[PDB]
């Protein structure tokens, strides 16, 4: 007798989303748009957005 | 430890007067970091010590 893993019955994932509205004026930040420069301090384990230019686009490949 | 830990601790109770200057400045600095933080809608440790106050009455 094994039970389930949960990991195997899903058929679905999960996604976030952050804000930068005046919602963040409202009243209170964690979704400033930083550059790739300044980032390497306590952001490492956290939730950050970052723009850019996406170069090497690689295939679609089953893991 | 005894021997290695005594000059230690009466550098403990020396060194702070080596910073009579400086213990102004190691909180001034953190105060409004620790304010700004709280009203958004930054600097590193440290601790400058010089040559100054540590020859003119420590051999």
């Amino acid at each position: 007798t094994e039970l389930f893993p949960p990991n195997l019955t899903r058929r679905y994932f999960l996604y976030f989303k952050p804000l930068s509205q005046n919602c963040a004026r409202r009243y209170r930040i964690s979704s400033k748009p930083l550059s790739v420069r300044q980032i390497k301090g306590d952001f490492l384990g956290q939730l950050i957005t970052v723009r850019g230019i996406i170069t090497r686009v690689s295939d679609v490949k089953p893991a | 430890p005894d021997a290695v830990f005594g000059d230690r601790v009466r550098r403990f109770q020396e060194f702070l007067d080596t910073f009579t200057s400086y213990r102004d400045s190691v909180r001034s600095i953190q105060v409004y970091n620790s304010n700004n933080a709280a009203n958004y809608n930054i600097l590193p440790h440290r601790i400058i010590i010089s040559l100054d106050d540590l020859r003119e009455f420590d051999r």
